[PDB]
């Protein structure tokens, strides 16, 4: 089961990982088996900066 | 494909289904409701 455990958060801060508790809810579940042993993220930014 | 064609020569379809036992399954597989009073309640399994 390849369970995703996403929770937006548009909080004030002046710093990357604040103070301040927020539990993360399951949103999507994947019932297929596959053996991810590897692992990359697709960064298609093209606008960048 | 013809009509005057006998069992032999006639079309017989073949459609191909293989269940596949592997490690995710799939859902392939309902009462009413009661308001207040005792019962047994398989809600969800
Ligand atoms: C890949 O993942 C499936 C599901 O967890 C598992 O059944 C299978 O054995 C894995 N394959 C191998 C041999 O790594």
């Amino acid at each position: 089961y390849f369970k995703i455990y996403s929770k937006h958060t548009p909080i004030n801060l002046g710093r990357d990982l604040p103070q301040g508790f927020s539990a993360l809810e399951p949103l999507v579940d994947l019932p297929i088996g596959i053996n991810i042993t590897r692992f990359q993220t697709l960064l298609a930014l093209h606008r960048s900066y | 494909f013809r009509p005057t064609y006998g069992v032999g020569h006639q079309p017989y379809r073949v459609v191909v289904l293989s269940f596949e036992l592997l490690h995710a399954p799939a859902t392939v597989c309902s009462t009413n409701l009661v308001k207040n009073k005792c019962v047994n309640f398989n809600f969800n399994g």
